[PDB]
């Protein structure tokens, strides 16, 4: 089942504002995004990385009686998602993915970011 | 293997009867130290009555010597309490061994031995709970004597306090 | 007026019949666009699902999902 | 910064006591000169902490210190506090609590010591904080307003601003709708009760309720979209509808049509989960039950000890010196996994894991539960549960999930290289069989309970309500369906009162009601259908209704009696040769006879004998002899 | 009471030696059953090797009889597997019993008894795990022989199946 | 406090605390005869029943022995067979108050030994 550009944009927007995103929801989101990068829509990966909402989404994910961790499965899904982004962008435009990574890490590291406050998985 | 299972069943009957005898000796030692505790409890009860009979300012060679004997009784009761609690911990370990033996008896098929184990376990536990009831009875009567001693002691205390307030009011006010 | 327990068997029978025919019945041959949209909205729609409360219960949800998956697999 | 924060997030009693000591001194020094700035500071403080990405919303910071602050705030006087900040905190706090209830975790794991009441539980940790915030909101809405409505006074109230605020009211009402029968739900219910008491006019309170009832999830529209009801919210609405003035106002604003329209629509939008004759047939073909013994438990580590002993229904003795199962952690391993495959999918509700009690140091520090409905694609239920120091691991799924496999990922113990387990239980239900052991929220009955209360609570208004309720299409067909459905939170006699009062308020619907009960009860992809029920089926309820229609004395009585006799003749005629005619209920025929008898002995004011012509009598004789 | 606790200690010594007797008996029965299982394992292994040598039509009047014998061997081996696994369950029951008995010993200060029991458990467990190693080698060798049987069967019957397809193509097509 | 620890298999906790239903923290104040340079605090839980091990420990130190000051936020201690709290910066301490949090899954807190390791200003014990 192939979603269109509007569908993916709506998905990312909802995720950006979705307030109640629990861990199973996050695993679903990451698995779905992984599969979406594999869709033939401009490649879908470029659409995802070019969207600021993707950074908003991953920042929320990494910003978080349960342990703060997410467990190997959720973490493995996040790694799998990033790996798919990297693979699809390698042959066409990896600078935006790398720029995305640094922008992601920058946002997480800025004051009141995930790293500074020691929050998130 | 007819011989193997037959002998193993017999051996589990030996474990069952040994663990039953052991648990019986353990119940007996437990009951002994519970009994000494009970004795000390009744002693402390009577000593509380004595001290209550000696409340109000009187011969300390009576009042505070009865109090000292009360301290001795408390030490006796508490040490015996600790010892019977050690015994009771071992007793619960013994119960656990008997239960594990009953399970071994099932797995081998010595269900007659398993049943006899369960019977002994129940008889022992019943009598133990019964001596526990005796202990609770003694402890409840001790608590009653504590309550009587409290009522009397506090009465005297408050009376003296009131009088001391009035005597302080006799002066400078 | 209908009951979920019957729904479970309705879904099972639907899937089994779909996968039983020699030219397996495709979901497009069974429904038209409004019907399929309503079918999926039963599973995901907020007029039929209210979070902890799902239409027909967890068992109905699972049976519908299984039927949809079976029909798709028969197609695929 | 102080309240926003391996160490525990708490600060301990000493640091927490210092914050209370600090705040208390502030309060004392400001009391005699200017306490309003201190309260504004607290509310501004609480607002900042509650705003999105604030301390409370993200669950950050010392919970003990935050709760102590919240507990401290609840004892303060909020007189002469600007309305801007009060509305800001109420908006922020209500949004937060609505967020908390909607964002509740999927699984639930408490220690045996803990006996608190869940947030989604009414009329009885972060839960205490949310409840503490809700207590604060209740205090604020009761504050009288100054003359110019800009500051708290010292007869209007902040409740009017709250009630006049559509977003705030939507959050509170939608939030309470996710609760079920002191906890967070009590706080929402108390606040809503407080709003009703302080509302300037009954319309002020009713409009948010009516607005919520007029929309679906998050204010959505649509043919089949209807608001979520719950026993606490439904109980609250009934309290709101307790007076004649409120009921008159509810009627005047289209409330009765709204709830009646909702019942028809919601009844279309629900499938009955109550067990039916299909479940009985499965039973004829031969609280939750442990399916772990039936399953096979494996691990991804080739070197793990076999864990089948864990699945055994009988646990080992609590003082057993050797853990039934033990796992030796490689120096680089943090998680071990145990996959339990069940023979068939079950409705999983709890997972119990028993650590080796003799050596608790080997208990896993945390457990990550993944559930697979299909048993192939595992999906984490939630973040790993902290399990160090637990003698018993009870993982309760708030929403039971279909699960054919359960993967337990156990974290290496804090202070041991070996993990020792005694037993794993997978408790749940099967689809059918012996092991298959809030209705208002999951059925349309809540609308009917509202409708019944309107019709019966105040008799003098009954007529009006019936007149407003009768017109709606498919209302009677739906109420008959709810009458003949298995008990779903409303006893049949109350449904009978609704049907009788609706059918008797005018002759036209009495004929329709009689036709529905005797001839055709089906509705007249979004349209109501009510196909599920046989025509003309009789029960104690239907028989009583037909008798009540026949023997009630009013202008329409004649016509109704005629209809009954018509159905008799029609039935007899059909017998001599639509389902209600093909299979006339013997109980209803006797009910028609009893109606005729009792009408004769009551000296009715219409010509009963004229209706009993000889042709009908001959028909009955021919029928009976056949 | 030192005498009371000493009699207690000797009672626990009795539990410990009776549990060591039962544990020894269960270990001996387990070792026997493990041994006979291993016998059936190596037997079935050799039988599979023979059957692999008989694969194909070369001697059907032998292949079918070695097959039947292999069925009897499978039945014997599997029934003995279940038997010795119940036996090993009882053995682990006895080990747990003897450990709980050492626990009671340590509690009563019969440390000599506790250590004797612990060393008995270690000896027994080592000897058990030695016969278990022999059983696991036998099972590995049976698995390997079965694997080679499956390879040879699938190869020879695969070539015969290809030949059957070719032979169907030789005629009328 | 005894310098010689109980046997590692001591089946009964040397010390136990029964928690009231409303009590979350128990406190243990160790006053020393004179101020010492405290460097570590070791707490030995009852190893036989770890369910009674405190869930967390809040260490307060008083150089003058009167005004306690928390060293840091409570350390999570559930599941630890041995509690070793090392002060990164040695602190002069004449009193140490250990606040032990109720265990997650037990109403009683069982402890074996507490060690206060450190140095004196002078004497034999005065050993970038």
């Amino acid at each position: 089942i192939s979603l269109n550009q509007a569908s993916i944009t709506s998905f990312l927007t909802v995720l950006a504002w979705y307030p109640n995103t629990l861990l199973r929801t996050w695993c679903l989101v990451l698995h779905s995004l992984t599969l979406m990068t594999n869709m033939q829509l401009e490649s879908t990966a470029h659409l995802l990385v070019s969207d600021p909402n993707l950074i908003h989404v991953l920042v929320k994910f990494l910003s978080g009686q349960h342990s703060p961790q997410v467990g190997p499965t959720a973490t493995q899904a996040m790694q799998e998602f990033l790996t798919r982004l990297q693979v699809h962008l390698s042959s066409t435009c990896p600078q935006i993915f790398s720029e995305f990574l640094l922008k992601l890490i920058h946002i997480l590291s800025t004051e009141r970011g995930a790293f500074q406050t020691g929050q998130g998985p | 293997s007819l011989s193997s299972e037959a002998l193993m069943r017999r051996a589990v009957s030996l474990v069952t009867d040994s663990t039953s005898t052991f648990l019986s000796q353990t119940t007996y030692a437990l009951i002994e130290a519970i009994t000494e505790y009970t004795k000390a409890v009744y002693t402390l009860t009577s000593l509380y009555r004595q001290y209550t009979s000696l409340l109000g300012k009187m011969n300390s060679e009576e009042e505070d010597e009865v109090w000292q004997v009360i301290i001795g009784a408390r030490a006796e009761m508490t040490s015996k309490h600790q010892e019977y609690l050690k015994l009771e911990t071992t007793w619960m370990t013994a119960v656990g061994l008997s239960e594990m033996a009953a399970e071994a008896a099932y797995q081998t098929g010595a269900d007659q031995a398993s049943i006899t184990a369960r019977n002994h376990i129940q008889l022992v536990k019943l009598q133990v709970e019964e001596v526990h009831q005796l202990s609770r009875k003694a402890e409840t009567k001790l608590a009653e004597a504590q309550i009587e001693e409290l009522r009397q002691k506090t009465q005297e205390e408050g009376e003296e306090r009131a009088e001391s307030e009035q005597e302080a009011y006799l002066r400078e006010d | 007026t209908c009951h979920a327990d019957l729904l479970l068997f309705v879904c099972k029978v639907l899937a089994r019949i779909a996968n039983a025919t020699r030219p397996t019945i495709h979901l497009c041959e069974i429904v038209n666009e409004p019907q399929l949209e309503r079918l999926l909205l039963l599973l995901v729609g907020t007029d039929f699902n209210r979070g902890d409360i799902s239409w027909g219960g967890a068992w109905a949800q699972y049976s519908l999902t299984c039927m949809l998956q079976d029909i798709l697999a028969g197609e695929l | 910064k102080f309240l926003s924060g391996q160490h525990s997030p708490q600060v301990g009693p000493t640091a927490t006591q210092a914050m209370q000591e600090f705040l208390t001194r502030l309060q004392v020094h400001l009391s005699s000169t200017c306490p309003q700035i201190f309260s504004e500071f607290l509310l501004k403080l609480i607002h900042i902490l509650s705003t999105e990405r604030g301390a409370f919303q993200t669950g950050q910071g010392p919970l003990d210190a935050q709760v102590k602050l919240l507990e401290f705030t609840l004892e303060q006087n909020f007189e002469v506090v600007s309305v801007s900040t009060i509305s800001a905190v109420i908006e922020s706090v209500t949004f937060l609590v609505h967020h908390y209830i909607t964002c509740s975790d999927k699984v639930m794991s408490r220690s045996g010591s803990d006996s608190s009441v869940g947030a989604r539980a009414c009329f009885g940790t972060r839960d205490q904080l949310m409840f503490d915030l809700l207590k604060l909101v209740n205090i604020l809405v009761q504050l009288p307003l100054s003359g110019n409505r800009e500051y708290s006074a010292r007869p209007a109230y902040v409740a009017d601003l709250v009630l006049a605020n559509q977003q705030i009211m939507s959050q509170i009402l939608s939030a309470l709708g996710l609760c079920n029968s002191i906890s967070v739900g009590d706080g929402l219910f108390t606040i809503l009760t407080t709003l009703s008491k302080k509302a300037s006019t009954v319309h002020m309170m009713l409009q948010p309720i009516l607005t919520y009832m007029a929309c679906g999830y998050m204010g959505r529209q649509g043919s089949l979209a209807t608001c979520q009801l719950s026993e606490p919210l439904l109980w609250f609405i009934l309290r709101v509808l307790d007076t004649s003035d409120a009921l008159k106002a509810f009627h005047d604003m289209g409330g009765v049509q709204l709830i009646c329209n909702n019942m028809v629509t919601s009844t279309r939008a629900i499938v009955n989960t109550a067990r039916s004759m299909v479940s009985t047939i499965m039973k004829f073909l031969d609280g939750i039950h442990n399916f772990a013994p039936l399953g096979t438990i494996t691990s991804s580590s080739p070197t793990a000890q076999p864990a089948e002993v864990l699945l055994q229904a009988t646990p080992p003795h609590r003082r057993a010196r050797s853990a039934a199962w033990s796992y030796i952690f490689l120096p680089e391993e943090a998680w071990c996994d145990l996959t339990i495959h069940l023979p068939a999918a079950v409705l999983l509700k709890e997972i119990h894991i028993q650590p080796h009690l003799a050596s608790l140091a080997t208990c896993p520090s945390s457990v990550s539960v993944e559930v697979s409905a299909d048993g192939v694609n595992m999906l984490p239920l939630s973040t790993p549960v902290v399990t160090s120091g637990l003698t018993y691991i009870k993982i309760q799924l708030v929403k039971a999930e279909v699960a054919s496999a359960v993967c337990l990922r156990l974290h290496r113990p804090r202070d041991a290289s070996t993990l020792g387990l005694s037993q794993i239980k997978l408790l749940g239900l099967t689809a059918f069989g012996t092991t298959s052991s809030d209705q208002v929220s999951k059925t349309s009955i809540g609308w009917l309970r509202l409708l019944h209360h309107c019709l019966t609570h105040i008799s003098d208004l009954e007529g009006m309500m019936a007149s407003a309720a009768a017109p709606t299409a498919n209302l009677l067909q739906t109420c008959a369906a709810l009458l003949m459905s298995p008990y779903c939170g409303m006893h049949s006699p109350n449904i009978e009162v609704v049907l009788v009062k609706i059918g008797l308020q005018s002759t036209r619907i009495g004929l329709k009601l009689i036709d529905i009960l005797l001839r055709n009860c089906a509705a007249s992809l979004n349209s109501p259908l009510l196909f599920g029920r046989l025509n003309g089926l009789s029960s104690d309820s239907t028989i009583d209704i037909l008798y009540q229609l026949g023997t009630t004395q009013d202008p329409g009585t004649k016509d109704r009696i005629q209809a009954l006799l018509k159905w008799v003749s029609d039935s007899a005629r059909v017998a001599a040769m639509e389902y209600g005619l093909l299979m006339p209920s013997p109980s209803h025929l006797h009910c028609v006879a009893a109606i005729l008898w009792h009408s004769y002995e009551l000296l009715v004011e219409y010509d009963l004998p004229a209706l009993l012509d000889q042709e009908l009598f001959e028909l009955l004789f021919n029928w009976s002899m056949s």
